[PDB]
RNA sequence: CAUCUCAGUAGGAGCGGGAAAAGAAAUCAAUUGAGAUGCCGUAAGUAACGGCGAGUGAAACCGGCACAGUUCAAACCGAA
RNA sequence: UUUACUGCAGCCUGUCGUUGGGUUGUGGUUCUGGAUGUACAGUGUAGGUAGGAGGCAUCGAAGCGGGUGCGCCAGCAUUCGUGGAGCCGUCCUUGGGACACUACCCUUCCGGGACUACGACCCUAACUCUGAGAAGAGGACCCCGAUAGGUGGGCAGUUUG
């Protein structure tokens, strides 16, 4: 499914109505110095790691799309609960 | 200045192998590879080290060289049922530090005497070098000495044994106060060695 | 059930006395204070750890018992 | 039992220590002899950006040999010499930079002298094996300690609703 690249919409910030581009939202990478990873490097010595020795899951059929909408006005961005498309795109 | 020839000794062995000992060191290990495991010394390599650790030139105090091997607890694989965590044998290091298996392999060699301290004298690949100085608690020259006759005490027999050195001391945690040795102050035993 | 728990338990080896160990801060505090160690009460199932699950788990302050301080290495002398 | 899960031994391999001395090959470490700098033409080589101008000279300033720095067999420094006036620019050779012998750290210059990480070879002197020893054979390798990855039902604990 197509989403437009800008539309008009409501800016929780300004709190008014103004144009917002669309943007897709790309996972971060995880940082080395998070309490998690020291933990798991705390935790790494001789046999089983726990936790920290499991195997990352499955998917499900379909992700949701994650997109973020940047007010054009104030330039600051609000992410929302999204649809679920196997293809999605921009209408330009 | 007016420093003591100790002093000139102590700065020769802050870092021996940038000075003379290092040369020396090469002579010297191939004399002590030869020897046996506890040798018996006329007088310490490092004298102020032997003097500021305890060391006096008087009848009943012993100075000997002990040779340990390097790495940790060189441990056996269990051949019975065991957890993932208490399977593995080889990363682990003892808790007995090789200066302390050095003044206990001394002490068992010198039944008579008690170990005062020890000092590290040397090291290659596979060996470390200490010399541990023992004091004879039934010398008259010992008895005579007030500084050191408190080792004719019953409670100042076993030190080595019982972890009552310095080393021992620094083993058990107790190089320092306050935070850090909630576990490890009075004893190990007595916090069911749950610090160290 | 694997980290965890059981648990530094059970068991082992060494040493050792009527007690043993610790013991006179390179400490604990917090705006400025206290003043060796040990043991008891409390802090407190708190802080902290933990498939942050099950569980594990302090210390300081403070109130008590009992109170104790010192000896070397070196500087100076040089067998005194 | 295994190409179930998770581990642990053994083994393979990198790195550090053990571990030294020489020869060269590789990077810059560090600095002497030149500031070597030049679309257009130049009386003249921006003599680094410069007090936007101002010091030396027969007790030294050039048209030359394979031109000692360099380069367009020009020209600056006067050196092996012999020839008998290079100025600074307010006539700036209508300026990529326009130029006073004024403490040159700077794209070069190849004594690169000195320490360095990798690789190749040699030495013995550590270290190893043999021998009672003289000594013989290896040799900074191997073994060994640590660390990193692999392989690993040899072994352990479980799961398999």
């Amino acid at each position: 499914m197509k989403i437009p690249k800008r539309f008009r919409t409501y800016c929780p910030f300004c709190k008014t109505h103004n144009e917002v581009v669309v943007e897709r939202v790309k996972k971060g990478q995880a940082s080395s110095m998070t309490h998690i990873a020291r933990q798991k490097k705390r935790q790494e010595g001789i046999g089983n790691s726990g936790k920290f020795s499991k195997v990352p899951g499955g998917d499900k059929p379909t992700k949701r799309i994650w997109l973020r909408y940047r007010c054009t006005v104030c330039k600051k961005a609000h992410q929302r609960p999204c649809f679920r498309a196997k293809k999605f795109e921009f209408k330009e | 200045m007016v420093k003591s020839f100790y002093g000139y000794v102590r700065d020769a062995w802050k870092n021996p192998d940038e000075t003379y000992v290092n040369e020396l060191r090469w002579e010297r290990l191939q004399v002590w590879r030869k020897q046996g495991s506890v040798t018996r010394i006329e007088r310490p390599t490092r004298i102020d080290r032997a003097r500021s650790l305890g060391y006096k030139a008087k009848q009943g105090i012993v100075v000997v060289r002990v040779n340990v091997r390097r790495g940790g607890l060189g441990h056996v694989r269990p051949n019975r049922g065991r957890r993932t965590q208490k399977m593995g044998k080889n990363k682990v290091s003892g808790g007995m530090s090789i200066q302390r298996i050095a003044e206990v392999r001394a002490d068992r060699r010198y039944p008579n005497l008690e170990v005062l301290n020890s000092y590290w004298v040397g090291e290659d690949g596979k060996h470390k070098w200490f010399e541990v100085i023992l004091v004879d608690p039934h010398h008259p020259v010992i008895k005579s000495d007030k500084n050191l006759n408190w080792v004719c005490d019953p409670s100042s027999r076993g030190r080595a044994t019982r972890g009552k050195t310095s080393a021992g001391r620094k083993g058990r945690g107790m190089a320092t106060r306050g935070k850090g040795t909630e576990k490890t102050r009075p004893s190990i035993r007595a916090y069911k060695s749950r610090g160290k």
